[PDB]
Formats: C-alpha cells, structure tokens, sequence
C-alpha cells in the first residue's frame, strides 16, 4: 500500500456540506492506502479534468453520499458518469445510511452505462468490490 | 469530485442558449475553475428528484468543481446560475442531495 501526490486543501469559507465532502475525499485516500491500494491524489492527467485519485493506476472519483436513499444513489452516479465524464467512483459511506449490499444489488439489477471500477468503504472502514 | 446537479424548468435548447450567455459572462469561473456539461433532456429519474423539491424538471445540467481551491465559491457560482435562468426556476442539488437554491 501507498500513499502520494498533494492531499487536497479545503478553503476556510467553504460551509460545513462542502468542507464534509472534501474531508470525506482526503480520509478515502488513507483508508485505501492502509489497505494496500496505491493511491495518487490530484494527479495530473491530461484531460481538461482534475481527477480525485489515481488507483494502482486507473483515474478514480471520491463520492461521499450523505443520502441513504439508495436508488439516489444510483442516479447520482448514472450522472455524474454520464455528464461529469467520471469512469471508477470510491463510493465512502461515512455519512450515508445505505448498505454495501443494497448498493451493488442496485448497480447490478440496473448496469449503469459507462461506469468502471467501483470501491465501496462502509462505516466500518472494510472495502467491498463491484467490478465494470 | 463535487458537482452540482441543476434541475431546469426550461426545455434543452433554450437551457443552453442561456449557458452561453453565463459561459461568457463569467469566463472566470466556467473557463477551467469549473466545468459546465451540456445540458440534457430530463429523464423519469431526474424528474423524480427534481420533483420532490417543488420543480417540474424538463431539461438537466452538471457543474463540476474542477479546481479544488475555488470549492468556496459554489454558493456565488449557485447565485449566478440562479440568475442567469430568469426566465424559469432552477434547482440546485450538490451532489444530488443538497439544496442550494430557496425553497
Ligand atoms: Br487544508
Ligand atoms: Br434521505
């Protein structure tokens, strides 16, 4: 496991939503670098697009829902591939009350065109795979 | 990655000829520090959420926070989206769960 690239700075006026997301971001970055993920946060990369992380290699985007309405869920990441152009998603359940499991039911009953890789980190902090 | 979901009352074409007007009013902003996607008819799910806030969806749109640094500038960014739709309402979901426009 690794850990490297400039962590990401929060902006003293950004409100307690926005400052959430972005601790939610900094916090995914370690908890998979304690698990043995290489993990590369803000890499460049040549898109007019500033990825979240780099993960064993592949372009990936920290999601913190704080929603726990799974189909949202869902929906949320449709979009954000579908219009934000985002591939493999680092899905963080800190603040959601959505199950792992329910998640990758929905992802899977419903394929979601486009989407990659995704990692879910539950509360506890153990990593559930869905694979593209 | 943050990005804000924007619910329009408005249909596509007329969405868009309004964000080339925002486009090119705040450069600023929409050149780099955040991305504006193009914009999209709504479909059932959209309308669903957009629905559930008090709006009758008809088109939809992404704004990307692209540069970190400026993540303290979504609330203006709201206001000027906000404003820059006159001719119908906007909602403004952060990530699709938070409201940053009234009511
Ligand atoms: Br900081
Ligand atoms: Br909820």
């Amino acid at each position: 496991g690794s850990l490297s690239g400039k962590p990401t700075q929060i902006p003293p006026l950004s409100d307690e939503v926005t400052t959430r997301s972005l601790i939610r971001e900094n916090q995914s970055a370690v908890t998979l670098a304690n698990k043995g993920y290489d993990v590369v946060q803000n890499p460049e990369v040549l898109g007019p697009k500033n990825p979240d992380y780099t993960i064993n290699g592949q372009v990936f985007d920290n999601y913190a829902p704080a929603t726990g309405n799974v189909r949202n869920i869902a929906t949320t990441i449709s979009n954000k591939v579908s219009s934000g152009q985002a591939s493999n998603i680092v899905v963080n359940l800190a603040d959601s009350s959505a199950s792992p499991a329910a998640i990758e039911a929905q992802i899977n009953s419903y394929p979601i065109p486009g989407l990659g890789k995704v990692i879910v980190i539950d509360k506890l902090g153990n990593i559930t795979i869905i694979k593209p | 990655a943050i990005d804000l979901f924007c619910y329009l009352s408005i249909d596509r074409g007329a969405a868009e000829s309004d964000l080339n007007k925002i486009r090119s009013n705040h450069s600023e902003l929409f050149e780099g520090k955040f991305l504006i996607s193009p914009v999209r008819d709504a479909d059932f799910s959209l309308k669903e959420i957009a629905a559930e806030h008090g709006l009758v969806a008809e088109s939809f749109f992404l704004v990307s926070l692209n540069d970190k640094n400026s993540a303290d500038l979504i609330p203006i960014v709201s206001k000027i989206l906000v404003d820059g739709f006159n001719g119908g309402a906007i909602l403004i979901l952060q990530d699709n769960e938070y409201r940053r426009t009234s009511l």
